[PDB]
């Protein structure tokens, strides 16, 4: 079970951007399983951690889809990741062929081929290292000094990790609105025929709208159908007769 | 590619700022400008590599931008100790220096240099440039040496390094009559020169570069001058 | 200070314009009485 | 016109319930606005094709309603308008949706 | 030896529950009546595992190299250890593999042909390892391949899927494919549209016509001292800088700001053909920035001059025996240019 | 759509009196012409019928 509300009322993180999932609701909704990618760079280039975003960053070392679903974090760190003597032990690729697809990473530290003649592996003119480093230090500017940064990707199958609410009762034959595992909606509960599978997990209709459900707790397929409704008429001589109305 | 260094020469009073300027002949796609400080008698001191990163121990008044064919360098306050001269350094498919441009106001790894200062001429040269606190064929450094001439400025001869065996490069204007050999035994490295001329009076250098550090001359030596006449 | 050149009963209509830094010239000769 | 309701139309999700759980009300306007055109649109689309049968329907119903009374009430002069040949009568039929 | 998947190779995409219902998705299938691969174990190969595998047969393992570097996914009680991850848990028993972005899918089915059987998903795993081969660990078996082919599902009243339609294989199946139903009537239907490809490229343009004079500018017989230089206008013109690029007979040739090799398409307003004879040690001094008594005062390029210089040696047509006295050049001046 | 279906109105027109006039003599005054019906001839034309 994950509490987002700890960390969002935390204060210290500078910089906390939501795509596609709004903070302060995260820990009401279910989903299947999340990521956390983890790494540090320079102060300035943290803008380039976001969907649609080119440049060093964001295609030669960490790629994010056009899709994504998550959340963003990073806060100063000028005063672990720096020494006094300049930190070396913090590298960047800078040269590639062509740029990454989302999600891929390389690690590869073969010798970049610039120009026309073959290297054959060897460093030289035209033959450049694809590695540099950052060099922090602790008199650098705020511009350039490093930042941690964490990554969450959701995937929105049994969902098993989210918020801490409290789960109640089940009631049968009586318009109700439920909550599945996020899934809301108003129905009344009744009990199905169906033959689920195993495996088989959700009832979808035509109009792409849940007709079972297969209760977490206690595995069981109840049977949803939609709250009465319908339209009313009013039957009435004229006024100029009389004022008496039926309802229909 | 050939680097002009743009403006002539300035004066200034402390406390203001300056602005330096440094363009290329051509586009530098490996973008490995650096920026040195030289006083007088003394070797020079790296200030950024890359253009934008500093260096070890070196304040915040100092800050470099550029990319492409024109970079520049800015002093955001100046201090009345910093009358000195100011090159330009690049690298990429040749290693060619800056004109410099001069301004006046108004350690754990150490390098030693030792060898003959005169030479009769016709003759030839020998160098030795000692190394404590590294080994010399270590994999992520390699070994210059750097001279200067007054009515030259400043220039590459060439170098030698290890990966799997031992490469060497020079300059094309001393190919045919210059080697440097190593010496893993006594953990040392050394400049010859078969024949010398009147011209090739000057003043020698030798120095360290770092791979992973935008390829800038971190570490120099002391240097020595050598003359060649009757 | 040149900068360019450029070398080759009759009613002598001509239309002259200049946009886009070109010069373009229409002419016309026909016979009348 | 119900399947069409699982369209996105440009939406991160076809479900504005997701989207009423899952973001806050001024992100969740635009998707709310882009569901609503294209849902409107459907529908405008839908009552327009049934007006426009409705009305084939009409003048069907009115030649039926013509035939029944010059035909089934009479005997008709007018050639081939009741069958191949000489009319001499004819007999209603009922019928779902219509009349034989 | 090949044998013909006559219909066998559909699966349950999803966890929904559908009944009674015809449903039409895309994904990876094996596609209907294709060519598969026998192997006899009278006497165990590297198989590649490109997309996916319908292994059935009447130990595992899937290596990318093999070469106790990049360490593969084994199954016994299933340990991946490149460790990363680990798990423990007549016949006909045909199972189905395939790995699609990050999720690792296996299917099973235990039955004692043509005929229908649909797998449901089993051990799925969510990694993201890279695999692409194929090894079995230990009597006949088979092995095919599956391509993306979009396929249309029929369910029954219980959610089996018992039918399946191969929607790219013969116009009959695209006819039920685009009708929704396994039956269709009499006459005839619109399927598809086709449209025929380009096959190659043209460009044209005319004629060259007149060109640039430069024979006349290179060749004349006569050059003009350095502190007179001369000077020309060239326009209205095509020039072919190539020809005198692959010349070879240049001692020297330096451009400045534009790459040589690439002025052929670039289309300018004008040029200049600035001519004269230096001393040949001397050349190198007119470049933009130097210093010198002819930089300083009798040619002095800017500093940001955009084009080339061009130079050669010429002992053999501008010196005489008696000594050349018509070439001057300027030594004193107030100031430079 | 919506002219279609005034084309399908005129070609019921068009069947109708090419049935009542053509295979028959009409008693409806002012259908088939002005003054006492006696016959009629079809002539093909494009996209219609005179
Ligand atoms: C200048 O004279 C040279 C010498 O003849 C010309 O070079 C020849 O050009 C012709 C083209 O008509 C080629 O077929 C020959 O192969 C060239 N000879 C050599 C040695 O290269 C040149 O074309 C003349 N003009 C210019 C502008 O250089
Ligand atoms: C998987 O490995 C092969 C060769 O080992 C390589 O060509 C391919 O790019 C790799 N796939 C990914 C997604 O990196
Ligand atoms: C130039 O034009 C003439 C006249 O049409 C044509 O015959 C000739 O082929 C053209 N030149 C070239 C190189 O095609």
């Amino acid at each position: 079970v994950a509490d987002y509300s700890v960390l969002y009322n935390s204060a210290s993180f500078s910089t906390f951007k939501c795509y596609g999932v709004s903070p302060t609701k995260l820990n009401d909704l279910c989903f299947t399983n999340v990521y956390a990618d983890s790494f540090v760079i320079r102060g300035d280039e943290v803008r380039q951690i976001a969907p649609g975003q080119t440049g060093k960053i964001a295609d030669y070392n960490y790629k994010l889809p056009d899709d994504f679903t998550g959340c963003v974090i990073a806060w100063n760190s000028n005063n672990l990741d720096s020494k006094v003597g300049g930190n070396y032990n913090y590298l960047y690729r800078l040269f590639r062929k062509s740029n990454l697809k989302p999600f891929e990473r390389d690690i590869s530290t073969e010798i970049y081929q610039a120009g026309s003649t073959p290297c054959n592996g060897v460093e030289g003119f035209n033959c450049y290292f694809p590695l540099q480093s950052y060099g922090f230090q602790p008199t650098n500017g705020v511009g350039y000094q490093p930042y941690r940064v964490v990554v969450l990707s959701f995937e929105l199958a049994p969902a098993t990790v989210c918020g801490p609410k409290k789960s109640t009762n089940l009631v049968k034959n009586k318009c109700v609105n439920f909550n599945f595992n996020g899934l809301t909606g108003t129905g009344v509960l009744t009990e199905s025929n169906k033959k689920f599978l195993p495996f088989q997990q959700f009832g979808r209709d035509i109009a792409d709208t849940t007709d079972a459900v297969r209760d977490p707790q206690t595995l069981e397929i109840l049977d949803i159908t939609p709250c009465s409704f319908g339209g009313v008429s009013v039957i009435t001589p004229g006024t100029n007769t009389s004022n008496q109305v039926a309802v229909l | 590619i050939v680097l002009t260094q743009s403006p002539g020469t300035l004066s200034l009073s402390p406390g203001e700022r300056a602005t330096l300027s440094c363009r290329a002949s051509q586009s530098v796609s490996s973008t490995f400008l650096a920026w040195y400080q030289q006083k007088p008698g003394q070797a020079p001191r790296l200030l950024i590599y890359g253009a934008s990163y500093m260096a070890t121990g070196i304040p915040d008044r100092f800050s470099g931008s550029g990319s492409g064919t024109d970079f520049t360098l800015t002093i955001s306050r100046l201090e009345p100790e910093d009358f000195a001269v100011y090159y330009c350094q690049q690298y990429g498919s040749s290693l060619t220096f800056g004109g410099g441009t001069k301004l006046e106001i108004k350690s754990q790894v150490q390098l030693q240099q030792s060898g003959p200062g005169l030479v009769k001429p016709s003759q030839t040269l020998s160098l030795t440039c000692s190394i404590s606190g590294d080994s010399v064929s270590s994999n992520s450094a390699a070994w210059n040496w750097i001279r200067q001439s007054p009515s030259r400025g400043l220039e590459w001869l060439g170098r030698t390094y290890y990966r799997s065996k031992w490469y060497n490069d020079y300059a094309g204007t001393v190919k045919s009559r210059i080697a440097i050999n190593p010496d893993t035994s006594k953990n040392q490295f050394s400049l010859h020169l078969n024949s010398v001329t009147p011209e090739d009076t000057a003043v020698y250098f030798c120095a360290r570069v770092i791979s992973v550090a935008g390829y800038a001359f971190d570490i120099w030596g002391q240097g020595t001058m050598v003359t060649v006449s009757s | 200070n040149c900068t360019f050149e450029y070398v080759s009963k009759n009613l002598r209509e001509f239309v002259f314009k200049n946009i886009d830094g070109y010069f373009k010239i229409y002419s016309k000769h026909t016979p009348i009485n | 016109l119900v399947k069409q309701l699982s369209s996105n139309f440009g939406a991160i999700s076809s479900v504005l319930n997701d989207i009423l759980s899952r973001l806050d009300p001024p992100e969740a306007e635009v998707q709310i606005d882009r569901l609503i055109t294209g849902r409107l649109q459907s529908l405008q689309t839908y009552v327009t094709q049934q007006l426009i049968r409705a009305a084939e329907i009409r003048a069907s119903a009115n030649l039926a309603a013509t035939k029944m009374s010059e035909c089934v009430l009479g005997q008709s002069k007018r050639v081939d308008f009741c069958g191949k040949g000489y009319h001499l009568m004819s007999f209603p039929q009922s019928a779902p949706h219509g009349v034989v | 030896a090949y044998t013909n998947s006559f219909t066998r190779g559909v699966y349950y995409p999803d966890k929904v529950f559908r009944s009674s219902v015809l449903h039409s998705t895309q994904d990876l299938f094996l596609p209907f009546f294709s060519n598969v691969t026998w192997f006899h174990a009278i006497h165990n190969p590297v198989l590649p595992f490109n997309d996916g595998v319908y292994f059935a047969s009447t130990g595992w393992i899937f290596g990318t190299t093999l070469d106790s570097k990049t360490q593969s996914l084994l199954i016994v009680v299933i340990k991946v250890c490149e460790c990363t991850f680990e798990y423990v848990s007549k016949n006909l028993r045909e199972f189905v593999f395939k790995n699609i972005d990050g999720y690792f899918k296996i299917y099973s089915k235990h039955t004692p042909p043509q005929g229908f059987s649909a797998l449901e998903p089993l051990v799925d795993l969510p990694i993201g390892i890279n695999i692409t081969r194929f090894q079995t660990l230990l009597a006949a078996y088979y092995v095919g391949y599956l391509q993306p082919r979009t396929f249309l599902l029929k369910y029954n009243e219980n959610g089996t899927i018992t039918d399946a339609v191969d929607c790219a294989l013969d116009p009959l199946s695209e006819t039920k494919c685009t009708l929704k139903s396994f039956t269709v009537e009499k006459g005839i239907y619109q399927t598809s549209n086709f449209r025929v490809q380009p096959t190659e490229s043209i460009v044209r343009f005319p004629n060259i016509t007149n060109l640039c004079p430069f024979g006349e500018v290179f060749n004349a017989t006569r050059f003009a001292s350095v502190y007179a230089w001369n000077r020309k206008r060239i326009s209205n013109c095509v020039a072919d800088y190539s020809v005198l690029y692959n010349s070879a007979s240049f001692s020297t040739f330096k451009c400045y700001g534009v790459s040589p090799t690439k002025l052929n398409d670039l289309c300018f307003t004008n040029v200049y053909a600035d001519s004269f004879v230096i001393r040949g040690d001397e050349v190198r001094q007119i470049a933009p920035g130097q210093t010198g008594k002819i930089a300083d005062y009798n040619y002095k390029l800017p500093d940001d001059f955009t084009g080339c210089v061009i130079a050669w040696n010429s002992n053999n047509l501008d010196s005489k025996v008696g000594g050349n006295y018509n070439y001057l050049y300027r030594l004193f001046r107030k100031s430079n240019l």
